[PDB]
């Protein structure tokens, strides 16, 4: 057993408190770098010329933000999709003025999270599990890729990537709605069905299983002590639960098969959020939401407004106001 | 409200002679306008030069006047600057420059008349929406 | 002490007529025969001590001089306002439809 | 055409309204399109010099075919709705247009993504099947039960 | 939705935010739980489609809690160990979230908004170089209100002349 | 992991709680004027 | 104190009325109409094509009652200021130093 | 002092991550 | 009066931190087997 | 003889052309001919900002700064008239070109100074009797410095001069006096001075190159605060040609 | 910045009071026999 052999054995060990793994060998350093840079930037970075018009936006705490307003501000529109590592800058001060931290953090993060998914496969394999947890995780990951990488590629600038902050996230959403009418896009609608539905089935499932807990405890103790970790007996009555649910809707809307049920629980939100991710990722190439502006006309030819037209008025407000100093020409073409 | 013959009656020439368009004429004019013009002139504005619109009052004050059928048809054959000083067929779609603006190629006199009629009738329907831009959307 | 000079200029003839010394060129579309040829000449040869000085622009045709004469009533002149004429704003003032 | 000196027109931000510099100095178009200065096209390159866009070529050498082409492309930008209403998201119905580039880009991003998912699915499944636990954990030989506690 | 953004600045409201956490967290739990059970199943049949190998009356758990726990302990650092707590928590997160959003909306009934940060406004009013995403989003809101109010609140008979409409350069 | 033999339970009886609370509160009543200044 | 009732007039002496702020709006434009609701004056955002500026329309304000009773103001800044206050209804003088007031509306105990 | 507060609360949360992971009550099979 | 603002937080913590300490000790003493 | 693809991305596009050490000759000036500068290029290499002392009676120094807006700083493609005056001096009258760059430099401690680096409306003249331009020839002149932002620019609360709110709308019932300087936007217009020192002359080609120092005010944020005094030093290139 | 002066103590107590509560409960649980 030479040294490389033992190194590989430790890396892939199923006994480490946290699994390292080969994916983890990339994950750990990239995630540490992204995290460290993020915390430092979020606390102390100077304002960032996000839209490349020498109009620097302050994102950090020390420069006048709170938790809700603060952000790591996207790199300059002057940079576009150009790679801006620290060593391309003349100085750290230039690097900061132009939003370098943003690129360091999002590239390291995306690599890191990709390896996080890989790692989920990897440990599933080392433990003799079936492998598809990582596929469930692909949905939020794909979303992150959508707002941090794909959308910037489609619009030609990381300055249009989502900001690393709460309010910056809202800014991103609002401008997105202006430029894509995302609410009227069936993929975003599927995404909403996914997360609303996921919340619903989450509560539903939780409540039904909780409802059918087999009595194992007294009134003066938590029912949870009624389940012992690793016990072979199922801790609730799935037949009683199925009976209740079938009666609540009708006999056949219900799952009596736990495997089929849990698969449904995985699939509904995962698929929905996949479609959300693809909504952002295809709206990245400006294939946008349904446009029914002035779709309904009377006999003379008067426009008869629908709610779609009111939406359009709102969108117009967003459009004309966003990045109020950045456009010189009448069409916002990216 | 409906699209009445009165609505469909527009100036044919500068001398104040009118012409009454058919509903068929109006609709074909709309179709042809969308096919050959709307890419720049959607809603009556001008995307590659927003300073000049297709409002009737604007066409009236153009040189020569373009607020009637023959003015507009003429423009579609031989477009000029707003003051009449320059002929701009080279950068503006016209029968004269249908060689470089191919969508103009198979257009008949009747077609141009229909387009002209669309341009004149539409503000009578939409009012300020026509040439008004996003403010009036 | 502190004054918005643009709002102020709106209280002069600048708010009533085409200021040959300040107004953005698109205003010349208001009247027959002025845009773009004469508009370009006028904006180019500004400023003018009086409206009638616009008749003296080098190269004007006789017909152009007639057209200008027809439109003196729609013109004015006021002091050149830096804020209105810097940035090439007389040719493009960031306003479209 | 209206008489502007486009090389010297200062935009509201202080950057040139029509022309500015890229981060490495090249003369490029101003406004948001500063992000797109890497663009190269047969209609634009005649105006290009060693230092980027050439002000003299811009003043003297712009042919009408170039104007035509720029107007055409400006008015056929790859922006449009799912029901093929051409233009920005707030545009009114009138133009039936969605660019082929949008259709092809979006279709193939969707397909490439679901194929990434497919790769994860069948790769993980292939590993699990080659090792013999793709159908679940053997109750009589549960691997984790033979591993020391994490803590 | 768009109205609540423009007039109430609803996204800035901590009760809405708790709502979002509850909903997205619920979705997260739904997905992660489903996937976990499905990928820690015991082999209880010979079929490669593993759905048939379950019996509703069976006394045994169909998946391994112990293996799932080790997996998540090593992936994420922590893991459920108690099934009862897991499922109760699946009730608790989205339900609590929706309740909080309800509280926020009750505030909005009175225009009792989380609309501004006063310190932000004092600084920005005094200092025309100070900018954050918060002030940017307020500009967006002002846009929404001005451009949508006349057609959205027709009973008010709003007439906003072009010149008063808030608009940035060119657009 | 094997248990550490040096562990000891800790105590605070009620009288000590009362004395302690009295000390803290009275110290606070004394020093607060100076904290406000 | 009540500053008195503000009456706005244009250069022609027509009485003008400031459009009041609805409770929904955190901020509101300044718009003045005649008795029939026709826009006669406003405070423009973009100036370049303004037609209704106070300067152009020669807007003045006269007060009746209250501290400003019998006074008229004609300089556009001041008239504009009082118009801004007019979107809030009747105009008042406030002590803002005593409490270090920040100028942002708060609800009453009815609200709370 | 606002900044100090934000950073303090955050720091506490990270410390808690540390204890909740490495000094958890270890799960035990029966 | 123009007091030190921190006075308040200073006083509050000054009371709460040690008091809490005591309360913790006391309570965990009472819960110990009798 | 470089092309755009040789140049792009190198940083070279922001550099002015250079003359060899062989170019120390003289460029014959014929009073009868009419002259033009076909290309004036000014490449800044150093931005200095005058510190603002506390006692106001201590000598203020120009301190070094860090450029943070990258290689976007040079003036070029500037052309203008080259007049022969009665006393034999030459006067360059700037007609057109890329004759401004917004520049932001950063002071020790982090303060950022934006400025409109410019030679707009430059009029610069030599000493008399310049029979031939030599490495002893030089230009001195003045230029205009308009507001760093032009009139449409809106501040982060949407206030501006030619557009925007005219008040602080997030503070509806605040007293306006204390906010006047921020609410009422003002458009600056000042003067700068520049000296061009010819260090090299190729008299065959009429190409000259040398060093410059200009002085001007920095951005004043549309009247919100006081500008800073800036000194810009660098190299220049000009091609003189009879027109 | 001009923040609400009571923010600090409000936050401090917001953290401290319920946390302490939990800590008390936890510690007296651990001190119980078995
Ligand atoms: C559980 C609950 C789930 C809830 C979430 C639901 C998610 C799905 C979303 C609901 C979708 C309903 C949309 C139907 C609306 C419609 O009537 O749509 C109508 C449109 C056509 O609209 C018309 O489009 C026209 C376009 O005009 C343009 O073109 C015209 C000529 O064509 C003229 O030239 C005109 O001037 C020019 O403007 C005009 O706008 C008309 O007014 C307008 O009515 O149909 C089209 O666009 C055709 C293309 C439609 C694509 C639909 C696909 C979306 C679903 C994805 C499914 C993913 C899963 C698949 C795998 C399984
Ligand atoms: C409701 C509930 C739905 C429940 C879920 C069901 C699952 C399937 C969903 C399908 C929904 C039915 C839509 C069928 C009608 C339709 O489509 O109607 C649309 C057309 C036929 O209608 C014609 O559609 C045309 C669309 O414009 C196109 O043609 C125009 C005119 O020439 C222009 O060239 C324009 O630029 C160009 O885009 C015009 O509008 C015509 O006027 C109109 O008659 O069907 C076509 O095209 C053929 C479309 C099929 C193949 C193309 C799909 C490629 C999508 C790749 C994008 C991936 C990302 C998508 C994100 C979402
Ligand atoms: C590479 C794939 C591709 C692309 C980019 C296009 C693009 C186009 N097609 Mg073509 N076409 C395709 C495949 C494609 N098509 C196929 C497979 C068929 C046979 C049905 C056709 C038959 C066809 C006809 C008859 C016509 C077109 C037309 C068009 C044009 C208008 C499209 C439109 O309006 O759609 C409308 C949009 C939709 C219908 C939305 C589709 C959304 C789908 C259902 C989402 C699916 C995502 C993913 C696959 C789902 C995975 C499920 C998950 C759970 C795993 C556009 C240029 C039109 C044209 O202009 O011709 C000149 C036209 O008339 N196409
Ligand atoms: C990250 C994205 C995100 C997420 C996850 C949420 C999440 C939420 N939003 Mg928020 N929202 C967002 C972004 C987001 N929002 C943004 C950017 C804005 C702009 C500011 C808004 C503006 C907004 C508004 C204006 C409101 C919300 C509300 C909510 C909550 C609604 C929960 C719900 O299910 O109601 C669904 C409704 C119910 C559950 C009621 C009962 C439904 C019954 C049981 C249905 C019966 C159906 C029956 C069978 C008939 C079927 C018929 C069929 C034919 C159709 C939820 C917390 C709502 C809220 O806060 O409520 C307090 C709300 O009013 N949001
Ligand atoms: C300006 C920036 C500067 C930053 C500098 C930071 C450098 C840190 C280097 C310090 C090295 C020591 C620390 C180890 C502590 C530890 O975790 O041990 C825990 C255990 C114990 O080690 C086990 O220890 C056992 C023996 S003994 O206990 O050590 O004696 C042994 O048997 C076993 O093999 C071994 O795995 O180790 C493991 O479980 C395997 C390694 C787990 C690796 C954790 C990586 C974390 C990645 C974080 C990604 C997210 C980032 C943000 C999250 C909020
Ligand atoms: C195949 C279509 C791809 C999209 C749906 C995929 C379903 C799985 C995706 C969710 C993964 C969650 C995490 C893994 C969860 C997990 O581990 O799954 C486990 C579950 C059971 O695994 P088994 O090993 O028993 O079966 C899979 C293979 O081994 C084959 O036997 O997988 C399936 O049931 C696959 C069913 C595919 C049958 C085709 C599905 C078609 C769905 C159509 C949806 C269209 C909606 C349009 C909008 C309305
Ligand atoms: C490579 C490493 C990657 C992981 C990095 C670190 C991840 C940290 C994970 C959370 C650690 C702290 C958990 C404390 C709490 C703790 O120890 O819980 C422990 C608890 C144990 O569950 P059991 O089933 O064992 O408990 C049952 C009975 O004991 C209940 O009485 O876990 C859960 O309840 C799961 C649901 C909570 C999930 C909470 C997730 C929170 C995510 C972060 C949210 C806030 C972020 C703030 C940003 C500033
Ligand atoms: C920066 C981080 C800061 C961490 C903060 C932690 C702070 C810890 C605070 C320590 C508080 C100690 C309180 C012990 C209080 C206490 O436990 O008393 C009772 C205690 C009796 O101890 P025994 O040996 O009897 O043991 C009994 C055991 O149950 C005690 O644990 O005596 C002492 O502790 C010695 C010192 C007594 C001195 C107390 C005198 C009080 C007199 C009242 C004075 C005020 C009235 C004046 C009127 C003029
Ligand atoms: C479609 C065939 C089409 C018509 C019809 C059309 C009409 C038109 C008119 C009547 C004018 C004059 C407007 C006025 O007030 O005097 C005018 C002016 C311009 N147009 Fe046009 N036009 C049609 C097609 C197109 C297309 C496809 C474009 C875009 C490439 C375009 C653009 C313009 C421009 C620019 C002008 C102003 C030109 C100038 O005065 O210098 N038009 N159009
Ligand atoms: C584009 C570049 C193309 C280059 C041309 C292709 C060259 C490819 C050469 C691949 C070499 C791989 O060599 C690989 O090395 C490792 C480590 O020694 C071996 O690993 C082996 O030894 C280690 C150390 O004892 C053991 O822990 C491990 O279990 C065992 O498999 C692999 O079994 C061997 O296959
Ligand atoms: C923000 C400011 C807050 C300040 C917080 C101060 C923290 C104080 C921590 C106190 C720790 C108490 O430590 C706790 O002591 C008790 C006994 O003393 C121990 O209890 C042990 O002894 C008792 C008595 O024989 C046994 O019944 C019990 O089974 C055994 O575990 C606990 O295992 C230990 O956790
Ligand atoms: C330009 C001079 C105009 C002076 C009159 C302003 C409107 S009135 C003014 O409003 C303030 C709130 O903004 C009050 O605090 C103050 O008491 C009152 O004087
Ligand atoms: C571990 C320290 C990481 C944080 C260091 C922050 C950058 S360092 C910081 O920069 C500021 C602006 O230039 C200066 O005002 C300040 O004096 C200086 O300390
Ligand atoms: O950067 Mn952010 O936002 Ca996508 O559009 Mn264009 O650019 Mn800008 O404007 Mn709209
Ligand atoms: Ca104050
Ligand atoms: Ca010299
Ligand atoms: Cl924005
Ligand atoms: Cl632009
Ligand atoms: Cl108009
Ligand atoms: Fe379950």
């Amino acid at each position: 057993a030479n040294l490389w052999e033992r190194f590989c054995n430790w890396v892939t060990s199923t006994d480490n408190r946290l699994y390292v793994g080969w994916f983890g060998v990339i994950m750990i350093p990239t995630l540490l770098a992204a995290t460290i840079c993020f915390v430092i930037a979020f606390i102390a970075a100077p304002p960032v010329d996000i839209d490349g018009i020498r109009e620097p936006v302050s994102g950090s705490l020390l420069y006048g933000n709170n938790i809700i307003t603060g952000a790591v501000v996207p790199s300059s529109n002057a940079i576009g999709l150009h790679f801006y590592p620290i060593w391309e800058a003349a100085s750290l001060d230039e690097w900061l003025y132009n939003g370098g931290p943003y690129q360091l953090i999002i590239f390291h993060f995306l690599l890191g999270a990709s390896c996080y998914m890989g790692r989920q496969w990897e440990l599933s394999y080392r433990l003799g599990m079936r492998p598809w947890i990582c596929v469930a995780y692909s949905a939020p990951l794909a979303s992150a890729f959508a707002v941090f990488l794909i959308y910037p590629i489609g619009q030609g600038s990381f300055s249009d990537g989502m900001p690393l902050g709460i309010s910056g996230t809202f800014n991103f959403m609002i401008v997105f709605q202006a430029e894509h009418n995302i609410l009227m896009h069936p993929f975003h609608q599927l995404g909403v069905a996914g997360v609303f539905g996921g919340a619903l089935f989450c509560a539903m499932h939780g409540s039904l299983v909780t409802s059918s807990l087999i009595r194992e405890t007294t009134e003066t103790e938590s029912a949870n002590y009624g389940y012992k970790f690793g016990q072979e007996e199922e801790t609730y009555n799935i037949v009683a639960a199925h009976g209740y649910f079938g009666r609540l809707i009708f006999q056949y809307a219900s799952f009596n098969n736990s495997r089929s049920l849990h698969f449904f629980l995985a699939a509904w939100p995962v698929v929905g959020v996949w479609f959300a991710a693809l909504g952002i990722s295809t709206m990245a190439f400006n294939l946008n939401g349904f446009n029914f502006n002035h779709s309904v006309i009377d006999a003379k030819g008067n426009v008869i407004n629908t709610w779609a037209d009111i939406i359009n008025r709102a969108n117009l407000g967003m459009e004309v106001m966003h990045e109020r100093n950045a456009h010189n020409f009448p069409l916002d073409l990216a | 409200a409906e699209l009445t013959p009165e609505v469909l009656t527009v100036p044919l020439n500068s001398e104040g002679k009118t012409i009454t368009l058919t509903e068929k004429q109006y609709l074909e004019g709309k179709r042809l306008f969308q096919y050959a013009c709307a890419s720049c002139h959607v809603g009556g504005i001008t995307k590659t030069n927003p300073s000049l619109d297709l409002r009737t009052e604007t066409l009236a004050l153009a040189t020569p006047p373009r607020d009637n059928i023959e003015g507009l048809v003429d423009y579609m054959k031989n477009p000029t600057t707003y003051d009449g000083e320059q002929e701009i067929a080279e950068v503006h779609p016209s029968l004269r420059s249908a060689d470089i603006f191919p969508k103009m190629r198979n257009l008949t006199e009747k077609d141009l008349v229909a387009i002209a009629g669309h341009i004149l009738v539409e503000p009578k329907i939409l009012g300020d929406k026509w040439g008004g831009g996003k403010v009036y959307y | 002490e502190l004054v918005n000079v643009v709002d102020e200029k709106l209280g002069t003839a600048y708010g009533e007529k085409i200021d040959l010394n300040n107004t953005n060129i698109a205003a010349f579309i208001q009247y027959r025969g002025l845009y773009p040829t004469l508009a370009k000449l006028i904006v180019k040869n500004a400023p003018y001590e009086s409206v009638e000085d616009v008749l003296n622009i080098p190269g004007l045709t006789e017909r152009q001089k007639q057209i200008l004469r027809e439109n003196l009533e729609h013109f004015t002149v006021t002091e050149v306002e830096t804020a209105l004429v810097e940035g090439g704003d007389r040719y493009n003032n960031g306003l479209y439809k | 055409k209206l008489g502007a000196n486009v090389g010297s027109a200062q935009g509201p931000t202080g950057l040139g309204k029509y022309l500015m510099r890229s981060p490495t100095g090249e003369i490029i178009f101003g406004g948001e399109t500063m992000r797109f200065w890497d663009f190269r096209g047969p209609w634009l390159e005649p105006l290009r010099g060693p230092n980027g866009l050439d002000l003299n070529k811009i003043k003297n050498d712009i042919q009408p075919w170039q104007e035509r082409r720029a107007a055409e492309y400006m008015t056929h930008a790859p922006l449009g709705s799912l029901n093929s209403v051409g233009g920005v998201a707030t545009e009114i119905n009138s133009v039936n247009f969605v660019s082929p580039r949008s259709w092809l880009a979006t279709s193939h991003f969707v397909l490439a993504f679901f194929f990434l998912v497919g790769h994860l699915w069948h790769a993980g499944r292939a590993r699990a099947a080659a090792a013999g636990f793709e159908k679940g954990i053997d109750r009589e030989s549960e691997p984790v039960l033979s591993m020391p506690s994490l803590d | 939705l768009l109205f609540f953004q423009g007039f109430h600045n609803w996204t800035l409201n901590p009760f809405h935010m708790m709502g979002v956490a509850g909903v997205l967290g619920g979705a997260l739990l739904c997905a992660i739980h489903g996937a976990t059970v499905e990928n820690t199943l015991f082999q209880d049949g010979e079929g490669a489609s593993t759905f048939r190998a379950f019996n509703p009356t069976q006394a045994e758990e169909t998946y391994s809690m112990v293996t799932a726990n080790r997996f998540w302990s090593q992936i994420f650092g922590i893991a459920f160990s108690n099934k009862r707590w897991l499922h109760f928590f699946m009730l608790f997160v989205p339900v609590t979230g929706l309740w909080m959003s309800a509280i926020g909306v009750v505030g909005l009934a009175l225009n009792l908004r989380s609309y501004d940060f006063i310190s932000q406004e004092i600084r920005a009013a005094e200092d025309p170089e100070f900018e954050t995403f918060y002030t940017k989003n307020l500009l967006l809101n002002e846009g929404i209100r001005a451009w949508m109010a006349p057609q959205d609140q027709p009973h008010e008979n709003f007439v906003f002349p072009e010149e008063v409409l808030p608009r940035g350069n060119a657009l | 992991m094997e248990p550490n033999p040096n562990r000891q339970p800790v105590e605070l009886n009620r009288t000590s709680l009362y004395l302690g609370l009295l000390l803290i509160l009275v110290l606070a009543l004394l020093f607060s004027s100076y904290f406000f200044n | 104190a009540w500053k008195g009732h503000a009456v706005f007039r244009n250069k022609e002496g027509e009485e003008l009325f400031v459009r009041r702020m609805p409770a929904f709006f955190e901020s509101f434009p300044v718009i003045l109409t005649d008795k029939n609701g026709v826009v006669k004056a406003d405070i423009p955002f973009r100036r370049a094509e303004s037609k209704y500026s106070f300067e152009q329309q020669g807007v003045t304000v006269s007060f009746y009652g209250g501290e400003l009773n019998g006074q008229t103001f004609t300089d556009p800044p001041t008239v504009k200021s009082y118009a801004r206050k007019a979107i809030f209804g009747e105009i008042f003088e406030f002590d803002t130093e005593t409490l270090n007031s920040d100028g942002i509306f708060r609800t009453s105990p009815r609200g709370w | 002092m606002e900044t100090i507060t934000y950073v303090f609360i955050f720091a506490c949360i990270i410390a808690l991550f540390f204890f909740a992971i490495f000094f958890r009550e270890p799960p035990r099979i029966t | 009066m123009e007091v030190n603002q921190l006075g308040l937080i200073a006083t509050a913590l000054f009371v709460l931190v040690p008091s809490v300490f005591l309360i913790i000790l006391y309570v965990q003493t009472e819960s110990q087997q009798k | 003889t470089l092309t755009y693809d040789d140049i792009v991305g190198t940083g070279l596009a922001n550099k002015c052309p250079t003359l060899d050490d062989t170019a120390r000759g003289a460029y014959p000036i014929d009073s009868s001919q009419t002259y033009r500068i076909a290309r004036l290029c000014l490449q800044p290499t150093t931005f200095l900002v005058k510190e603002e002392p506390k006692n106001k009676r201590q000598e203020a120094e120009f301190v070094p700064t860090k450029l943070v807006t990258r290689e976007t700083t040079s003036l070029d493609q500037i052309q203008g008239e080259l007049k022969v005056n009665s006393d034999g001096s030459l006067t360059f009258v700037e007609e057109d070109g890329i004759d401004f760059q917004p520049v932001t430099v950063q002071m020790a401690g982090g303060e950022r100074i934006p400025l409109l680096f410019t030679v707009k409306n430059l009029v610069a003249s030599t000493q008399p009797n310049v029979t031939s331009i030599t490495t002893s020839t030089d230009f001195k002149g003045e230029f205009n410095v308009p507001s760093y932002r032009t009139a449409n620019f809106l501040d982060p609360k949407g206030r501006g001069l030619a557009s925007g709110y005219d008040s602080a709308i997030a503070l509806p019932q605040a007293k306006e006096e204390e906010l006047a300087r921020a609410n009422v936007k003002r458009f600056s217009l000042t003067k700068g001075q520049i000296s061009l020192n010819v260090a090299k002359v190729d008299g065959r080609t009429g190409e000259i190159a040398g060093t410059f120092e200009s002085e001007q005010l920095s951005d004043d944020d549309m009247g919100a605060h006081e500008p800073h005094e800036v000194k810009i030093q660098g190299v220049f290139y000009a091609s003189i040609e009879p027109a």
